């Protein structure tokens, strides 16, 4: 942090689902997207090989 | 396109 | 007679201005 | 509310001086008594100009015709187009953008579609030759009509790309205590959709009246070719004077029509042109208005400008009188202190004008 | 239609902002870099 | 007084946009609007502005199949033709 | 202060008609003067110059009398004690 | 640099590259300065775009020499200088509010 | 005796010229051409007239002052009167008609009186673009559509700026707050003052609430002025799945009617995982639910996302302070903050409890 | 439903009259400690750096 | 030394204005006595001014202008 302020660079809290779309639980944000696409991927290549 | 932004209009009463 | 006129028009000049050892 | 005038006199003039004053204006009994009373199509297109150039002016034509009223706004410039009528050319309708062109948010480029000259207005060589240098000095710096097609009457069809990108915040003070040395004097012949040799026809009348003088003339000559001529036959010559070591101008246009000699108008315009130089000092007869425009409007200073005897006339006091009718200012005729001439030196202290549109 | 007319003209307005930016990068690299590389020039020579 | 007068057109409007201020939103005016959180079909209305992903399939019109055709004309009588050519 | 006309008022007074008060009954739009120095740029001579008075409302001047000065600066050296004044 | 001073005074002209779109690019926090000594236009540096909102037009900037450490990545190399004062108070000091700018 | 012809404006011009010795047309009188021909069949009339820095900038403004003086030293009522008129330090008397009645009768000369002259721009009013900051002293942070008091030029006047950004120089879009530490835009209906002048803004004008706090709170110059700002607010539409296949999905409720989605077809939506989307057609018998196609396969625990703008208008509303017209001339109230009429009127804020975060706690990600 | 409204009404209502009454014994609005030692915008600094 | 003199020259120069305040007869410079209520303003206007005019001028009001120069007159205003 050269020219940045501690009151800029602060830390912005992330959303949870809301609470009439409860049932299908913990609205998914793009970690847990990556977490879910390349696992897809890397088992998708081996059934191709 | 022409009317989005403007603000004015001759006002032909003729 | 000038075609000499339409010679001399906006050729490169005026088209250009009219917008202003071994061995 | 509303500064009042009477009458369809200088109507560019009023809506122009209003529009950079800020001040409303009435205009009263335009031509009501006459037979077709009311405005006419070419100065109800140049309102929608005005309306196309600015942005929250409300103009308002009443019932009959006869009396408009303008409430100015911000001029805010852009890129536009301009379909003007038959009537006139687009001289008449470039002439009074000139004095709006440097005082806007955003850069006036616009093309204006329709004939290009008349007899009785501005043409192309005459707003560029003449009337761009005076306020190149001024202080605008990048200003050009472009021609991209020209159209002679009566079917005309040509197009003008006015682009002036210098928006200043207010013109400079004059200085013009001295009538400038003529260096040269050049020209420039055209015609469209009829044959070559009568530019240089034009060409050879004009300079075989200026042979005499012991100056150096030059005058181009262009035809034009193809899509560029327009719908019509016609040709013309326009004339200027070059002071070149300051950068003063004088110029003088006509066109021909049908039945004319060449040799004849070329002829014209050329002692038509001397009699410009004769009756003009610093200025020309048709530059002196937005010359003296330029110089109300700039600083909160005196500016000062040399003008000879024949160059007042009715046209310019009722210049000066409508100019003290809007912004309530007035002009000082001092006489010059040499005496084998008549020579005034106008010095107009200009109102405290910036352009306030442009961001920063 | 108005699918068609966004997409022309915000595909235009990119292309003239990207024009613009990198006249101006490299105007200010080249006509004024010259001047850096010509101080450094006169200062190798003290 | 005249000023008495504009005191109380005054204080009418401050009454007027403070009861408006505290008042609630619009639906336009929120993020996160669902289809119940605003009227029936009141888009129609009301022309938003959104990016669009691809440009649509080009309608076919008199002027386009008459500069295809000339185009067509162009190539055909200058005998401009992408054939192959037999070795 | 530079591009601006203004002026602090050391003087005032209404120039109003005690018995057109006592016709319309203290209501009355009334017109005053305002005496003072003024600074910055020269304030135009002409009748119908905007002036805001910062703190009652925006007017359009009516007439202009410049006056000659009450406390004015006389003509190694020192000050005189006649010549130091107080307006 | 600047002749025989380690700064210089200066007139701001115009921020450029005020329509960049990316915030605290090279060319987005870079001001052009007429230096007042020999009259010539130069280009400054500005420490961030955050401060770029202290210099507005003819402001009476003043500006030392830039001294790059190494080959930056997103930089725009022949723009030497920097804005270190800003109508003769420190923007630094602007920027983390110490001191507040006089007009 | 010319200018007293041309500005005495009882008489015709052609009668000025006529007692010395129309514009629409622009080439000015000539003769006749055999008149001038034979005129200027001579040449010799006029064969005569044919043939450091910042010290620099000083000379050339005590130049132009030189030459203001010199040309000055003219007619006493030409100079002194009409032609720059009452330069400085002339003690005037200034007569104003249709000046309230309190002022006269509360006139209390402890507060003073001063007066300035408007140019041609300040008599004009619209929305002036300003560019201001919370003043980094003034405690609480500023909202849009917030009354606060500016001072701008002469005038001091309570006006409902509302803030915007224009994020990455694209829009112009509307915040809810001023930011904490730096500048922000914002647009204010007012008198249009010059660009690059400065202002001060204050939400407390007066005694009675004065507080302990710092009462100037806003501080900026203004950018541009225009009769127009044309500013949005991002609306977006959530529309949730419920009929999902691989790379397209079926979306339930951001429309209500397949009128809807028929304007809004071909549109890019995007899940809140960022899988990007286009919608493709309504379906047809439930009427908002239409066909998407995505990136990859979305799931049931997403919400779809059509980001839309909406403009958003400035409030035309204006009151100068006139304190000098009370019989206090403190204790000026104007409109108040929104804090304040929830307080009087007790109206709870507004809280949607979906918008609280939480404590999000990730289950460990496991694939079969 | 109106137990809960006036109960969280009540509580700002407290909250903004206990806050509220922070004033001076007399009319003296003296100055604070961030407008007095003028340390804007810090970051978090150490206690084994002071000394 | 002359790295010096170059660096104090440097500090002469300035954004190059106008003026527009008159030589001859000058206004009266405005003073303004700002202060919380309850410290010297009156006690101080009226020092300043029994000072420079030799008047005492009690219960004072408005501006008030005296001339205290040669050519440098100013205005007191609370
Ligand atoms: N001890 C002391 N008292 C002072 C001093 N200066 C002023 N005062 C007192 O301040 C008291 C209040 O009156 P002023 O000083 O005229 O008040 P002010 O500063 O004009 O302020 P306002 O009451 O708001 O008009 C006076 O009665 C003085 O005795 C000072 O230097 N020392
Ligand atoms: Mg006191």
């Amino acid at each position: 942090a050269k020219l940045v302020h501690d009151v800029q660079k602060k830390q912005h809290r992330e959303r949870s689902q809301l609470t009439s779309r409860s049932r299908y639980g913990f609205l998914e944000k793009h970690k847990d997207y990556v977490k879910r696409a390349q696992d897809f991927h890397r088992k998708q290549s081996t059934l191709k090989v | 396109k022409m009317m989005k932004n403007k603000r004015g209009g001759v006002i032909d009463k003729r | 007679n000038g075609p000499s006129d339409v010679y001399v028009p906006p050729s490169k000049k005026t088209q250009k201005l009219l917008r202003s050892e071994n061995l | 509310k509303y500064t009042t005038f009477q009458g369809s006199q200088n109507f560019r003039l009023r809506i122009v001086l209003a529009t950079l004053s800020g001040k409303p204006i009435k205009i009263e009994k335009i031509r009501s008594g006459d037979l077709n009373p009311g405005l006419k199509d070419y100065e109800v297109s140049f309102l929608r100009l005005i309306e196309s150039v600015t942005n929250g002016s409300v103009i308002e034509i009443s019932y009959t015709g006869t009396t408009v009223i303008y409430r100015p706004g911000i001029i805010v410039g852009g890129a536009s187009t301009h379909i003007c009528p038959s009537s006139k050319p687009v001289g008449y309708f470039v002439e009074p953008m000139l004095y709006l062109a440097p005082f806007s948010k955003k850069k006036f480029s616009i093309l204006f579609k329709g004939i290009t000259a008349s007899h009785n207005d501005a043409g192309i060589e005459a707003i560029k030759w003449g009337l761009m240098p005076v306020m190149e000095k001024f202080g605008v710096r990048e200003c050009a009509l472009h021609t991209l097609k020209r159209g002679s009457p009566p079917l005309g069809g040509g197009e003008v790309h006015l682009v002036v990108d210098s928006l200043i915040a207010q013109p400079i003070t004059m200085h013009e205590i001295d009538r400038p040395i003529i260096s040269s004097i050049t020209g420039v012949a055209y015609s469209t959709r009829v044959s070559p040799s009568l530019v240089n026809r034009m060409i050879d009348g004009a300079k075989k009246v200026l042979k005499n003088l012991q100056c150096e003339v030059n005058i181009t000559a262009d035809v034009w070719r193809g899509e560029n001529s327009g719908k019509s036959p016609g040709w013309g010559i326009t004339l200027v004077a070059q002071s070149k070591q300051k950068g003063w101008s004088y110029f003088a246009e006509d066109i021909g029509d049908a039945g004319s000699i060449p040799e004849e108008l070329g002829e014209k315009v050329a002692c038509q042109l001397l009699e410009e130089i004769s009756k003009s000092a610093a200025v020309g007869r048709n530059q002196l208005p937005l010359a003296i425009v330029y110089m109300v409007i700039g600083k909160e200073d005196i500016g000062r400008l040399r003008i000879n005897k024949e160059q007042i006339d009715e046209r310019f006091i009722i210049l000066l009188r409508d100019i003290k009718k809007i912004f309530n200012t007035e002009v000082f005729l001092k006489p010059v202190d040499e005496a084998d001439n008549e020579d005034m030196i106008a010095t107009i202290k200009g109102i405290g004008f910036t352009n306030t549109s442009k961001k920063i | 239609f108005e699918a068609r007319q966004r997409i022309e003209e915000k595909n235009k307005e990119s292309s003239d902002y990207h024009a613009k930016m990198a006249h101006i990068v490299n105007t200010i690299n080249t006509e004024e870099g010259a001047e850096k590389n010509k101080y450094e020039r006169e200062r190798k020579l003290r | 007084s005249s000023f008495e007068k504009q005191q109380i057109e005054i204080r009418k409007q401050i009454e007027q946009l403070e009861n408006e201020a505290v008042a609630e939103k619009k639906w336009s005016l929120k993020g996160e609007v669902k289809a119940k959180d605003r009227p029936e079909d009141a888009l129609l209305t009301e022309e938003l502005e959104f990016d669009r992903t691809a440009k649509p399939v080009p309608v076919i019109t008199s002027e386009v199949t008459e500069s295809l055709e000339d185009m067509i004309r162009r190539r055909i009588q200058d005998s401009n033709f992408d054939d192959l050519q037999r070795r | 202060r530079n591009e601006h006309p203004y002026m602090l008022a050391d003087r005032f007074t209404d120039l109003t008609h005690p018995e057109l008060i006592e016709t319309q009954g203290l209501q009355i739009d009334r017109k005053v003067a305002i005496y003072g120095y003024l600074h910055g740029t020269p304030l135009p001579s002409a009748p119908g110059t905007r002036v805001h008075i910062a703190g009652v409302g925006d007017f359009s001047v009516a007439q202009i009398e410049k006056l000659p000065d009450p406390c004015p600066t006389p003509f190694r050296k020192r000050l005189d004690d006649k010549d130091k004044l107080i307006y | 640099p600047f002749g025989g001073s380690s700064h210089a005074k200066g007139i701001v002209l115009e921020k450029l590259g005020i329509e960049s779109k990316q915030p605290n690019s090279a060319i987005r926090k870079c001001v052009r300065v007429q230096l007042i000594k020999n009259g010539k236009k130069v280009t400054a540096f500005v420490p961030n775009d955050g401060c770029l909102n202290f210099v507005d037009e003819n402001d009476e900037v003043l500006l030392a020499g830039f001294g790059r450490k190494g080959k930056a990545k997103g930089d725009i190399p022949g723009v030497r200088f920097k804005v270190v004062k800003v109508s003769g108070v420190s923007l630094l000091a602007l920027w983390k509010e110490k001191k507040e700018k006089p007009r | 005796n010319i200018g007293k012809l041309i500005y005495m404006d009882n008489i015709s011009p052609e009668e000025c010229i006529r007692r010395w010795r129309d514009l629409e047309k622009f080439v000015p009188y000539f003769d006749t051409f055999e008149k001038l021909a034979k005129k200027w069949k001579s040449v010799d009339a006029i064969k005569e007239r044919f043939l450091t820095w910042y010290e620099l900038q000083k000379a050339k403004i005590s130049k132009q002052l030189e030459i203001n003086n010199i040309e000055y030293q003219e007619m006493t009522p030409e100079q002194r009167q009409r032609i720059e008129g009452f330069k400085a330090g002339s003690y005037v008397r200034i007569v104003f008609e249709k000046v309230p009645m309190e002022f006269v009768k509360n006139f209390n000369p402890k507060f003073p009186i001063v007066m300035g002259g408007l140019l041609p721009t300040e008599i004009k009013f619209g929305i002036v673009k300003a560019r201001l900051r919370r003043h980094r002293w003034h405690k609480k942070i500023l909202k849009t559509n917030d009354p606060l008091v500016l001072s701008l030029g002469w005038r001091r006047f309570q006006t409902l700026p509302i803030y915007t950004t224009t994020d990455s120089r694209t829009r112009t879009r509307m915040l809810k707050y001023t930011p904490e530490h730096t500048y922000c835009n914002a647009a204010f209906y007012g008198p249009l003052c010059s660009p690059n002048t400065p202002f001060c803004g204050v939400q407390i004008v007066a005694n009675s609430d004065t507080g302990n706090g710092f009462r100037i709170a806003a501080t900026g110059i203004v950018e541009e002025i225009d009769v127009n700002i044309e500013i949005v607010k991002k609306l977006k539409l959530v529309g949730f799945p419920y009929k999902i296949f691989k790379n397209t999905a079926f979306i339930k409720d951001m429309f209500s009617s397949a009128m809807e989605v028929a304007r809004f077809e071909g549109a890019q939506i995007k899940t809140v995982s960022g899988i990007r989307g286009e919608i493709k057609r309504a379906l047809s018998k439930p009427e908002g639910h239409y066909r998407a196609a995505f990136e990859d396969k979305i799931l049931m625990s997403d919400i779809v996302i059509l980001r839309s703008w909406y403009p958003v208008r400035v409030k035309k509303f204006y009151n100068p302070v006139t304190s000098l017209l009370l019989k206090e001339k403190t204790e000026w109230k104007g409109l108040r903050l929104t804090g304040q009429i929830r307080a009087a009127m007790n109206l709870e804020t507004p809280s949607n409890p979906d918008s609280a975060y939480h404590k999000i706690e990730r289950v460990e990600r496991h694939f079969n | 439903k109106e137990a809960h409204k006036n109960a969280v009404i009540a509580a700002r209502e407290g909250k903004l009259a206990e806050l509220a009454e922070n004033v001076s014994g007399d009319g003296k609005r003296a100055i604070n400690y961030q407008i007095l030692k003028n340390k804007g915008l810090t970051p978090k600094r150490n206690k084994d750096n002071r000394n | 030394t002359m790295q010096r003199s170059s660096d104090v020259n440097e500090r002469k120069l300035h954004v190059p204005m106008v003026d527009r305040t008159p030589e001859d007869d000058p206004p009266p410079f405005i003073v303004a006595v700002v202060g919380p209520p309850g410290t010297g303003k009156t006690t101080l206007i009226r020092s300043l001014v029994r000072r420079m005019t030799k008047s005492t001028l009690n219960d004072i009001q408005g501006p008030i202008t005296v001339v205290s120069g040669k050519h440098r007159r100013l205005t007191f205003l609370e």
